[PDB]
RNA sequence: GCGAGAGACCGAUAGCGAACAAGUACAGUGAUGGAAAGAUGAAAAGAACUUUGAAAAGAGAGUGAAAAAGUACGUGAAAUUGUUGAAAGGGAAGGGCUUGAGAUCAGACUUGGUACCGGGCCAG
RNA sequence: UGCUGUAAAGCUGGGUCGAACGGCCUCUAGUGCAGAUCUUGGUGGUAGUAGCAAAUAUUCAAAUGAGAACUUUGAAGACUGA
RNA sequence: UAACGAGAUUCCCACUGUCCCUAUCUACUAUCUAGCGAAACCACAGCCAAGGGAACGGGCUUGGCAGAAUCAGCGGGGAAAG
């Protein structure tokens, strides 16, 4: 029989199997496509989530009923010192795929890069590319070879860059490496560009401007093994359902006489990879900045962090980008930002932004204070100052 | 490296008891203290003073204090060549208190 | 009492049994199995490791839904366990087995564990009361374990000789 | 070694429960050669066994 | 019932329920119901003694024709199981037919006759 | 280990074992099992699985012991609450 | 027919997680370990689709396919068990 009454599926199934992430860092899965008449540009960069705050903005949005009028947004905060580029890799056009050609390596790799080749980097010898490091010797005619194997035959040159993630408030001591597409220019150009770039640090400023689209790639929170009512949405049995009632009532029909894939069950919720797209840019900070929040109408010398840091995180000190609404993803997880695969000419989209004010108030509580200078200010002298 | 050797140190219970079951939670500042003695003596052979025991039960099953001033000393002893002993230390307060080697 | 194997030189080996003991059979044959072909040595400092959840038992046949853990790892497996009583038992039967061996004058640090084997001993019943006045089984699995300790032409045709021949005479 | 016999004999010759009986903890072999009431009545006079006090119960609130 | 002699009877799941401390143990308020259970060895000669172990036991030794008879006792099947060895194994396995490979077994130089006569088998 | 018979089966090599047993001509029968939710006994897979979760609650030390979460004693923390 | 009713029924006020529409928290489980350790059930077993067929196959025919060993859950099937 029919069902009595038609409802929408529950969850989507472009989004199985519901499994974990294989890796923590989320892998950029496409990159934008390539312009050769663009100059050579990277297209992607690492970052840390820091946390979320809260922005007062002017809307420039013609028949809105908001209007030149002040709105209250959600924004996050991404921690993002500079990347460091120590490699190059070539790929080749084959009936078959994409095939890496050559990596070629800078000469020097700094520790924390290092560090993420090993299992035990405390009881190792630390002899990750010693010999590769010889092969620099006097002449380089092997790294030579292999740069130009890449520009005769490579038709996507990817770099590969590390975050310098001692720079962050973060105990963990390895870096991240990612390969990050470079477009623009000949494969030639590109080849020049990354050897010129081995061991010197790329910042945000020169891949994300202030009012772009971007994309989000990072893996969900997790959650563990997780019940059908919250992992999939479905309706609560009635409070009298014997033996319990945070289930599928029917799991299928008598015929096919399996459990078809469509139907909801129990099991991992959370750590998913994601790409979440068109996320606007209210800001690119500088690190160097001693009023990272402050905008033209809160002239207050200020840091982008709240009061008393981040909770989970820590301290701002690095480039950040502040990004409109949430990302994918936890508190310290390695973010990638992507560029848009696409031209987006909306409204939305070309909006010029300029901030009116960043909240500093404490986020571990109900704070009521932007600086503590407000707050001496509020209080006057306490009985711990004298 | 001296084998034999007496410190004082503050233990914050408080943390460690953060969550745990109302009638587990005397019990488990028994097995922290233990815990505690084996992360800073290096020994696993830990012998609980009963003035200490008195100490943790004082108030209950839950009335564990939030901060106890412990004197544990690492002494000569088998299957384990050393051990140490923690007892009480009466303070008026457990509050500012470093660790200080007893000599 | 005749043992399953025989020792290949008996002057070099010694053995040891327990029958009739109060253990899980198939946690003892699988800590038998965790230890068979080793060195003595080094299977007393192992089978203290597990006792000292330093290192696990691997349980190969007798592991229908145990649990996991990290310390299977080490012999390729995933459900490995920490079996007690059955590593006392075995550890007190390779005690006395190296004394006698030691009585008869061989060398300890040479001995290896040529042979090791756990069989079923008659049941021990008990009984347990179900639901509805019923009476089932409650039996013990016993184990009977023994152990030894060994100290470390052609012919051819009328025409394959004729070839043969004719090719000796080709190279001189 | 087991001296659940003398605590039980200690409470039939003190007079009270065998909650309120003290047994020397350093005197276990003098007690456990306690085989009668006689010994335990010598222990008792020795202060080898000693009734413990009774647990107050003030009436100072309620009066 | 008492006393005897027998059998083309049964041979310990049989023969009486009972070959045994059997109308016993045990059940049921009760009337009643009612089992299982034979076998070391000629003889306990039932393993002194040494050693490891808290002990049970083990290992040597000893008795014996035999311990491949140690009272958890003649022989000691199958189900089921351990070890060793051999082999096979992509959502069962097992079977028939056929050949290969490996293993095992067999057979004419015969009960051969006097360098030769002749024979056996497989082939051209 | 093989041989014989279309077959039911018979014979035989090796191992184990310990006191009786067979061929042939006949007689006789409580004479042949895969099943009967067969009978009695024994044994598996399930499976080291379900489980061992009511009645507030145990802890430190010493003694004893080969061995102590569970025994004894002491100290404490609790409960039954006439 | 006053009164009475763990009797059946309708409406109203109060009340609320019954619901919109779910979320969070506690203990005991489940879970993992040491020890202990059953039972139901069992022709053989266990991937699908169609066909034919005792007219709804795990096995047959024709296709899709198909890679050790597994853990927690689950209730589609075993025309599951009793
Ligand atoms: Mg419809
Ligand atoms: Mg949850
Ligand atoms: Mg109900
Ligand atoms: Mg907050
Ligand atoms: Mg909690
Ligand atoms: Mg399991
Ligand atoms: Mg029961
Ligand atoms: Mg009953
Ligand atoms: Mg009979
Ligand atoms: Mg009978
Ligand atoms: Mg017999
Ligand atoms: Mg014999
Ligand atoms: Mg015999
Ligand atoms: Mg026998
Ligand atoms: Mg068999
Ligand atoms: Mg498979
Ligand atoms: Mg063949
Ligand atoms: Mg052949
Ligand atoms: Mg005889
Ligand atoms: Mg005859
Ligand atoms: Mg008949
Ligand atoms: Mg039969
Ligand atoms: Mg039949
Ligand atoms: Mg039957
Ligand atoms: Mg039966
Ligand atoms: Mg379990
Ligand atoms: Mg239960
Ligand atoms: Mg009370
Ligand atoms: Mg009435
Ligand atoms: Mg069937
Ligand atoms: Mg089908
Ligand atoms: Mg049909
Ligand atoms: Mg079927
Ligand atoms: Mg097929
Ligand atoms: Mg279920
Ligand atoms: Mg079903």
């Amino acid at each position: 029989s029919h069902r009595k009454y038609e409802a929408p599926r529950h969850g989507s199934l472009g989004f199985l199997p519901r499994k974990r992430a294989a890796k923590q860092r989320g892998r950029v899965k496409s990159f934008p496509k390539d312009v050769k008449s663009k100059p050579v540009a990277l297209t992607a960069f690492l970052g840390y989530k820091a946390g979320m705050t809260t922005i007062v903005r002017d809307l420039d949005r013609p028949g809105s009923k908001m209007h030149k009028r002040e709105v209250v947004e959600a924004a996050t905060v991404v921690d993002t010192p500079p990347m460091v580029v120590v490699g190059v890799v070539g790929y080749v056009e084959t009936p078959r795929g994409l095939r890496s050609l050559t990596t070629v390596w800078a000469e020097h790799l700094s520790e924390e890069v290092r560090r993420r080749f090993y299992k035990n980097w405390y009881k190792s010898k630390k002899k990750a590319f010693t010999k590769y490091s010889g092969k620099y010797a006097t002449d380089a005619k092997q790294v030579e070879t292999e740069l130009a194997r890449i520009k005769k035959y490579a038709s996507v040159v990817r770099v590969l860059a590390h975050t310098q993630i001692k720079k962050t408030p973060l105990s963990q001591k390895k870096a991240h490496l990612a390969e990050i597409q470079i477009n623009g220019g000949s494969v030639s150009d590109k080849v020049d560009w990354a050897k010129e770039h081995f061991e010197k640090e790329v910042s945000v400023d020169s891949v994300f401007e202030q009012d772009e689209m971007i994309d989000v790639i990072a893996v969900t929170k997790g959650h563990g093994f997780e019940g059908v009512t919250h992992r999939w949405g479905t309706k609560k049995l009635p409070r009298k359902t014997h033996r319990g009632l945070r289930k599928v009532a029917c799991i299928g029909a008598w015929h096919p006489a399996n459990v078809n894939w469509t139907v909801a069950r129990a099991g991992q919720n959370g750590y998913h990879h994601r790409t979440s797209i068109n996320h606007k840019v209210y800001r690119v900070g500088k690190g160097t900045d001693e009023a990272n929040g402050a905008t033209e109408f809160d002239r207050t010398k200020k840091t982008i962090n709240p009061m008393g840091g981040f909770v989970r995180y820590g301290n701002v000190n690095n480039d950040f980008v502040l990004l409109k609404g949430s990302i994918p993803g936890v508190k310290k997880r390695v973010v990638t930002l992507r560029k848009s695969l696409y031209v987006d000419t909306s409204r939305r989209a070309v909006e010029k932004v300029n901030l009116k004010w960043i909240d500093t108030a404490s986020r571990f509580g109900k704070g009521r204070f932007q600086t503590p200078a407000e707050k001496h200010a509020f209080m006057g002298t306490l009985k711990k100052d004298l | 490296l001296q084998d034999v050797v007496t410190r004082e140190y503050t233990i914050n219970l408080h943390k460690r008891l953060h969550g745990v079951n109302f009638k587990k939670r005397a019990p488990k500042a028994v097995k922290e203290i233990k815990k505690f003695a084996t992360l800073h003596m290096g020994t696993t052979d830990v012998r609980l003073d009963p003035k200490l025991n008195i100490a943790i039960w004082k108030r209950g099953v839950q009335g564990v204090e939030n901060r106890m001033r412990l004197r544990i000393s690492r002494k000569r002893n088998a299957k384990e060549k050393l051990f140490a002993y923690v007892e009480p230390v009466i303070v008026p307060s457990t509050k500012g208190l470093q660790t200080v080697v007893v000599e | 009492v005749r043992y399953a194997a025989t020792p290949a030189n008996p002057a070099k080996s010694a053995s040891a049994r327990g029958s009739y003991l109060r253990v899980s059979f198939k946690n003892t044959r699988e800590t038998a199995q965790a230890i068979n072909g080793w060195k003595l040595e080094k299977a007393q400092k192992y089978l203290d490791q597990v006792l000292d959840h330093q290192r696990a038992i691997p349980f190969r046949r007798y592991n229908s839904s145990i649990g996991r853990t990290g310390q299977g790892k080490e012999f390729g497996v995933t459900k490995a366990r920490w079996p007690a009583k059955s590593v006392n038992f075995v550890k007190d039967l390779l005690r006395n087995a190296q004394a006698n061996a030691e009585a008869k004058g061989l060398d300890s640090s040479k001995l290896v564990i040529s042979h090791i084997q756990v069989n079923h001993a008659p049941k021990q019943r008990r009984r347990t009361y179900r639901a509805h006045g019923r009476i089932n089984a409650y039996q013990s699995t016993p184990s009977h374990i023994e152990l030894t300790l060994t100290e470390e032409q052609i012919r051819l045709n009328s025409r394959q000789r004729g070839r043969l021949a004719s090719q000796k005479r080709l190279t001189a | 070694a087991n001296l659940r016999t003398q605590k039980r004999l200690a409470a039939s010759v003190i007079g009270v429960g065998k909650r309120k009986v003290w047994l020397d903890p350093n005197e276990t072999t003098e007690i456990a050669n306690a085989n009668s009431r006689s010994a335990i009545r010598k222990l008792y006079k020795n202060g080898t066994i000693v009734k413990k006090p009774e647990t107050v119960h003030s009436r100072s609130r309620a009066r």
